[PDB]
């Protein structure tokens, strides 16, 4: 999938 | 002495003018507490201060320099806490672990604060407690300062966004107001940062882009803390994926520039990059074969699928099923498989899961392949229209 | 001397055993009041329903010319007035609602005069005078202090969103009133109960909840003589049966024109629905009305055409209703017969979206089956049922 | 369409 984060 | 000190001083020797150098790095007004930091075993009244130093003249060795002297600080003070978020927000969990449970048993209720909730963040981000356990152990601390009340509220946003439950953070991140941190001016202005970082991605799961891109170009500009400029860079890339592949590129490449001595982070530019080229259907010298995690081998899968080698996918999407997926991964999973198995219901199914993450973004995928499909336009119109309850 | 006094003594020397029936039907065992009531000129029961039930026991068939005569000679300043004008607003008797209300809102009493003022709210809102904005800024300028107008003031919007197919609001407004706060009539505590009945009825129809709709209904029949509630009690009950039992629903609507017999409006009531169960299985339907341009009857005779492949007469029909403006409710309705007549998935779609846009889950079950007759994917209608409107 | 009410 696609990487997130903050 | 602390190392942050002997370097100071080993450098003022042969060189008198960085006294003036470092006074106006550390922001401050008059030079007097540089002189009061080198000559007597106290803080300045802002982090930032020797933070922005080290930062300026001694930038290959941070961590070293900061693992000594946040290690070295009375646990009782301003400092000790302002290095406990500087510790959080680098991820430098071996200085932060330590800190925390020195707080937590220390006699200083501050301290002691934030020890407590800074535990809860560490222990939810590890899955040692549920999100229920959390919200029951934060509510029990009767938190009384402004800071813990707004890091509360930010340690629930990091763990919806990790699981891919997007739904609760708009209304959670608005009751941050971060203007009542009146006494910690390095942690209001970090916290500010993370804010700015987190409303980026809650806007790029709300499928507004350029609002999401402006987020993350002002959390730029308000840091110097690798990790925030990292997620910034991510999270610009992302908001890139459908419709420029040269842009999202850079600013991926952008990211592994400043993420070279870090496994973790370059490890994350590269799965973004990979992610990236399978979008767009190109060659994928990005895909990583030696993994089992969910997104590594959903885009061994994607990959395959692009390039008309249906029986290695279906070995990949085998596997998948074995692990267990929180929403917003299976909602790629039905993707994939639709994509395999060109079934419309495989499709439904990955915009169900896409409506239950409350992710509008990443939903443009499967709603495409339906508009290949034929699907009616009004079909697809009242599916971006209705909610999940 | 009122209409029904001059007739209760007259019948009474005929008939002198009533004293003791009338006190059992009028709340009194003991038979003291009666005498009072029925000699000294202007004295009214404590509760207003020993003279309803009297009315309704020895003057069936002349409830309305008794009940009016006695309810116009009322002080409006009692509590025997306040009691009438729930009578008359429950019995949809707006002659005397009306002339009620404006001298509700004249008079120096204030507990009656904060009845009529919001009583008038309700009327004007479901005349379409006012608006639901300024319904609800006007009843929160009263500063209504009685429990009776506080659970009133609710109920006046439930008819209203209820009547303009608006159902989101329903649920969540109803749980709001709490009627054991209404300790000083018993009246209109009663037959607020009964409104109450018939409300959640009608929600838990639109809900799609058939055996509490059912259960709701049947509270309100046990708990009211007011032919109104009865009305739309069976009304409630024959819908809920719409997609399941034809014999049943038809029964219950049966029943309904059976009490409906001395009123135009109830009458009509019961044909449409006919009319709307004939239509829904698809039969030969003598209930549809002809000589009407509204929006129900309009709908109810393409209806009617698109189940007898009469798709020329059809689109006249459908043409006239495109000229016509729909809420909500009835939107999605017109797309049904649209998709009906086209074989269009399409006008299903927005069916199915002002369906939701109403909150209305018994009805989108029309449009939700032509798309599993026209083959649609099994795991996309169960999507479309959980997905919700915003 | 079905009549309704209260």
């Amino acid at each position: 999938g696609m990487p997130r984060g903050a | 002495m602390e190392l942050i000190r002997i370097a100071m001083k080993k450098d003022l020797e042969n060189d008198n003018s960085l006294m003036n150098k470092w006074a106006t790095v550390a922001g401050l007004k008059n030079p007097n507490p540089l002189y009061d930091f080198l000559n007597h075993d106290k803080t300045f009244n802002e982090f930032s201060s020797i933070v922005n130093i080290v930062k300026s003249q001694y930038p290959d060795r941070e961590y070293e320099l900061m693992k000594d002297y946040c290690l070295n600080l009375d646990v009782k003070t301003k400092a000790a806490r302002s290095a406990l978020e500087y510790a959080d927000a680098n991820m430098f969990f071996e200085i932060e672990d330590v800190l925390i449970d020195s707080m937590i048993s220390c006699s200083n209720m501050k301290s002691k604060e934030y020890g407590k909730v800074y535990k809860i963040h560490r222990e939810l981000s590890n899955s040692v407690i549920t999100e229920f356990e959390a919200v029951k152990r934060l509510g029990k601390l009767n938190i009384k300062t402004p800071e813990m009340n707004s890091f509360s509220r930010l340690l629930l946003l990091y763990h919806y966004l990790s699981t891919g439950n997007f739904s609760p953070m708009a209304q959670l991140i608005k009751q941050i107001d971060l203007s009542e941190i009146s006494e910690n001016m390095y942690i209001r202005n970090t916290y500010q940062t993370r804010v700015h970082v987190l409303m980026s991605n809650i806007k790029l799961n709300e499928n507004s882009l350029e609002e999401c891109r402006e987020y993350s170009k002002k959390a730029l500009e308000s840091t110097n803390i690798l990790r925030f400029q990292v997620f910034s860079y991510l999270t610009i890339g992302n908001s890139l994926l459908f419709s420029n592949y040269e842009l999202a590129q850079e600013n991926f490449l952008k990211g592994l520039s400043i993420s070279v001595q870090n496994e973790n982070y370059n490890m994350i530019f590269q799965q973004a990059l990979c992610f990236l080229n399978n979008v767009w259907r190109k060659e994928n010298k990005w895909i990583n074969f030696e993994s089992d995690s969910i997104m590594d081998l959903q885009e061994q899968a994607h990959c395959f699928i692009n390039f008309n080698e249906n029986s290695k996918a279906k070995e990949v999407l085998d596997k998948l099923d074995l692990l267990v997926h929180n929403d917003n991964e299976l909602a790629m999973h039905y993707y994939l498989k639709g994509r395999l198995e060109q079934n419309k219901a495989c499709f439904y199914s990955s915009i169900e899961y896409f409506k239950k993450s409350n992710d509008k973004f990443l939903i443009r995928l499967p709603l495409l392949e339906l508009q290949k499909m034929g699907e009616n336009q009004k079909l697809l119109e009242l599916l971006l229209l209705l909610e999940h309850h």
